């Protein structure tokens, strides 16, 4: 139950972790072609 | 500067898909 | 509730959007490379 | 012309997984 | 080699995003 | 029921075939890129 649901919205931390990294490579990516 | 306008067009998407998720799982836990 | 249910499929209207803006990238792109 | 074609097969997953969000969005106000 | 590596970390949040779907439609189908 | 349930498990099966090409075309322009 409160375990079960634990796992899910704490699957839900990794995937915010993983729009974190797609965020920080969007705003690395817009300067860096900026710049070429 | 198109391909990546359209790579934060795609994170948009799924940043707002992943918060449309959350009020979902919000409904669910809400009917238990 | 038919207030927040409102709120909640017109965020859908949204990225349905996102989505529109996401098409209109894609076939702007498509034409733009073929050119290059 | 891959990382293009990679933009359109990521936007058609996102698309595919909004559907099936409303279809899931269905199921709980169809179980209120 | 940043447009590409952002290629990959959309496709896996749409991945985690279809499994956490798959545990949400399991919730609805658990409450029938 | 058991009908609808069918189609929407084998639609996200589709969406799984979605995700298939996009691993696939990843790992393709991974390394077609490092030989540019």
């Amino acid at each position: 139950w409160e375990x079960w649901d634990x796992a899910i919205a704490e699957y839900a931390x990794r995937i915010e972790x993983l729009i974190x990294a797609a965020q920080e490579q969007q705003e690395k990516n817009e300067a860096a072609l900026r710049e070429l | 500067s198109g391909i990546v306008q359209q790579q934060n067009n795609l994170l948009r998407a799924i940043e707002a898909q992943q918060h449309l998720l959350q009020l979902t799982v919000w409904g669910i836990k809400q009917l238990q």
